[PDB]
RNA sequence: GCUUUACUGCAGGCUGUCGCUGAG
RNA sequence: GCACGGAGGCGAAGAACCAUGGAUUUCCGAAUGAGAAUCUCUAACAAUUGCUUCGCGCAAUGAGGAACCCCGAGAACUGAAACAUCUCAGUAUCGGGAGGAACAGAAAACGCAAUGUGAUGUCGUUAGUAACCGCGAGUGAACGCGAUACAGCCCAAACC
């Protein structure tokens, strides 16, 4: 497919938010990123 | 156009209209179409003019057959703006009616013998 | 905080001007620095460069430049 | 209003474009054209910009491969920040 | 031909897309029409009564 | 004595004698080739208007409208009906054609606010009927004390919300006694009974 | 759901009449 | 900041924090220069209107809102132990629109008929009364009264 401009800033964002919590905010939390997204498991928008 | 029965030539329209304005000064007029139907009512015109380019029609209408019922008689002007600055107004006038001539009595009645006339 | 805001206050327009131009290029110098994971960091100023920046700007709009 | 130039690219492949190629690679935004990537570019760094190549990246940035005259020397301009 | 399982291999056409006024996966790029805001068809925002009980 | 407005009155009891009956017979070739909305300078029935509000002044405004006469114009049903629900033919609309008129006037002029309207005829097939409408916004009108209180943010729309003199007597208003029980104070509150 | 000389109605078609609509 | 890490920083030049007012406030969005799945193309109140210096010069409308409110369109399941009028119901749902509340409102009223009452909402009652109805099932007011709150005016025309 061809995607413009404004999709391909919005699947770099969905590519972001598939991080993971860093490590320092679970000691500073003292104690799961639930929007986890693999790419063949789950569907993106549009 | 509906209420007009018979045609006045260019020229008996500026006898009209120029006695019209001598009237305003020497005489009294009445300017508008309120004023001047109470002026064939109360029988004090001697001379109403009546615009032919007023639209809706039915503002002057009734002036032609209430001035025949009344002796009172009547002229046409083709337009309306002139009635209006003869009768001395910055605006337009429907109809307008010579309250009692001024040294002009006598062209004025002049006047109403060539309407007369002219059926 | 090494920037207040009375000193913002007693500069000429051109030098609250060349103030903010002189920010900007330490700002600029910080996130390359960053970039570069250059650790000679210090946290506390890249922050204040961006507040410093805000204060000239807020009282460049409140003089009328 | 945004500014053009964000801060420089720097990774192992722009190390070499750098190193070997005379060229500087900046995180721009994506607002900006070429000819305003080499304007800005050039008044930062007092240099003479030949040529600009521009992406928009899977990051959400843009990203400008600049290329500097003989003249100038990337590796220089670069090791004052 | 099974008008289940085979039926479902020539699905790789694009309708609904990300609303620019919404922001919800319904603008339907064939009809330019969003299915939930209804932008394209509307400057009012599309809603019903039906969508939630009667007394409610 | 009599005013001249009472000429044209005493003309409109009869629309269909005299001289009037002849300007219609020629103004209605005209009208019927002109649009839905047309604004004119002067209103037809000069007494009328000045009656219901009229003034030769800025930001008030006359249109006439033409409205087509019968019947509700409406579709068969599509699905189950019980006898006493399956008409088409004798269905008329609860809304008479003059306000049917006032609104299509109103929103040709977003702007102004419907102060009044009144009939001017009708032939074979369409009614036609001339809006008072008011610029709300204009100093002329924010400053006279007869028409002022159109101005009031409460009187936006006031025609489909029925706020007319049309609105108010198709609602049922007119009497303060026996048979209003159902439309004062308003249809709605009423249970939509009348 | 379907049918028809089942019951009752509703579109649609035909036809008279009134309005548009006037002169001899 | 939630958020208790690491590093670093700010605060007696009175920070944090709270109140009020101000600044900033990307793009799409009624979305309004034009086009577009939030981007792009070469000055813009697009569109409809009022005024008009007839020039977008001065203005209006658009869309939102928990429900409430006003004006239009308007079912069926159901009840009648079937069903057609009736009933469900002017309900559900749909179209248009206002406000902080709407709407109504100073009698061509009432009609305890009077030597009487005196704008309008609403609450209590009048009363399941009068009235409607395959006179079946069902449906269903008002005047008055006791309260709440109270407020009365402007045109058109005559004559100028
Ligand atoms: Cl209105
Ligand atoms: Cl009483
Ligand atoms: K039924
Ligand atoms: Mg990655
Ligand atoms: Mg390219
Ligand atoms: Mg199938
Ligand atoms: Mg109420
Ligand atoms: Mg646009
Ligand atoms: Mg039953
Ligand atoms: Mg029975
Ligand atoms: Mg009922
Ligand atoms: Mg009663
Ligand atoms: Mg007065
Ligand atoms: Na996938
Ligand atoms: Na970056
Ligand atoms: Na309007
Ligand atoms: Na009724
Ligand atoms: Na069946
Ligand atoms: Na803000
Ligand atoms: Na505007
Ligand atoms: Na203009
Ligand atoms: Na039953
Ligand atoms: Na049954
Ligand atoms: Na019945
Ligand atoms: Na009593």
């Amino acid at each position: 497919g061809k995607k413009s401009k404004a999709t391909k800033k919005r699947l770099a964002k969905l590519d972001n938010q598939n991080s993971r919590v860093p490590a320092w905010v679970m000691l500073k939390t003292d104690r799961r990123n639930h929007k986890r997204r693999h790419w063949r498991r789950n569907d993106t928008d549009e | 156009p509906v209420y007009v029965d018979f045609d006045v030539p260019a020229d008996l329209e500026d006898d009209a209209l120029e006695a019209l304005e001598v009237a305003r000064d020497t005489g009294a007029v009445k300017k508008g179409t309120n004023e001047t139907t109470k002026s064939i009512e109360r029988g004090s015109a001697e001379l109403v003019f009546v615009a032919e380019d007023v639209q809706p029609e039915e503002i002057v209408m009734h002036i032609p057959e209430l001035a025949d019922e009344k002796g009172v008689p009547f002229i046409f002007v083709e337009q309306q703006d002139d009635l209006g600055h003869a009768a001395g107004l910055e605006v337009g006038s429907a109809a307008a009616a010579v309250t009692d001539a001024g040294e002009a009595d006598a062209d004025v009645e002049d006047i109403a013998d060539k309407v007369e006339e002219l059926r | 905080t090494v920037l207040h805001v009375q000193e913002i206050r007693d500069m000429t327009p051109a030098e609250r001007e060349a103030e903010l131009d002189d920010l900007k290029t330490e700002l600029l110098n910080a996130r390359a620095v960053q970039a570069a994971g250059g650790a000679p960091e210090n946290p506390g100023r890249i922050k204040e460069l961006r507040k410093a920046i805000a204060r000239i700007k807020t009282i460049q709009g409140e003089e009328g430049d | 209003s945004w500014d053009v130039i964000k801060h420089p690219h720097v990774t192992e492949k722009a190390m070499n474009d750098m190193d070997f190629q005379n060229k500087l690679q900046f995180a721009v935004d994506d607002r900006a054209s070429k000819g305003e990537v080499a304007d800005a570019v050039e008044e930062q760094y007092d240099v003479t910009v030949e040529q600009v190549n521009t992406q928009n990246t899977m990051d959400g940035e843009k990203k400008a491969v600049v290329r500097l005259s003989e003249d100038d020397d990337a590796q220089e301009v670069a090791s004052r920040i | 031909t099974g008008a289940g399982t085979p039926s479902q291999g020539k699905k790789n056409t694009t309708t609904h897309t990300k609303c620019r006024r919404c922001g919800e996966k319904s603008y339907h790029t064939k009809k330019k029409v969003c299915s939930s805001c209804g932008f394209g068809k509307s400057a009012k925002r599309r809603d019903y009564e039906w969508q939630s009980k009667a007394g409610e | 004595a009599r005013s001249a407005y009472s000429y044209i009155r005493d003309a409109w009891e009869n629309p269909g004698d005299g001289q009037l009956a002849e300007l219609q017979w020629q103004r209605q070739q005209e009208w019927r080739n002109e649009g839905a909305v047309e604004r004119i300078e002067r209103p037809t029935r000069l007494d009328k208007a000045r009656s219901q509000g009229y003034k030769a002044k800025q930001g008030v405004i006359v249109a006439r409208v033409s409205v087509r006469k019968g019947s509700a114009r409406k579709r068969r049903h599509k699905a189950g009906r019980r006898s006493k629900r399956q008409g088409v033919t004798r269905i008329t609309r609860r809304k008479d054609i003059q306000r049917v008129a006032e609104e299509r006037a109103s929103r040709t002029f977003p702007n102004l606010r419907v102060l009044n309207s009144y009939s001017v005829g009708q032939d074979g097939r369409q009614k036609w009927h001339e809006v008072i409408l008011i610029d709300p916004n204009h100093p002329a009108i924010q400053n006279d004390d007869d028409l002022s209180w159109i101005c009031a943010d409460d009187q936006a729309d006031r025609v489909f919300r029925g706020l007319t003199g049309a609105g108010r007597r198709n609602r049922g208003l007119s009497g303060k006694g026996k048979g209003s029980e159902k439309t004062r104070p308003s249809l709605r509150s009423n249970g939509g009974k009348a």
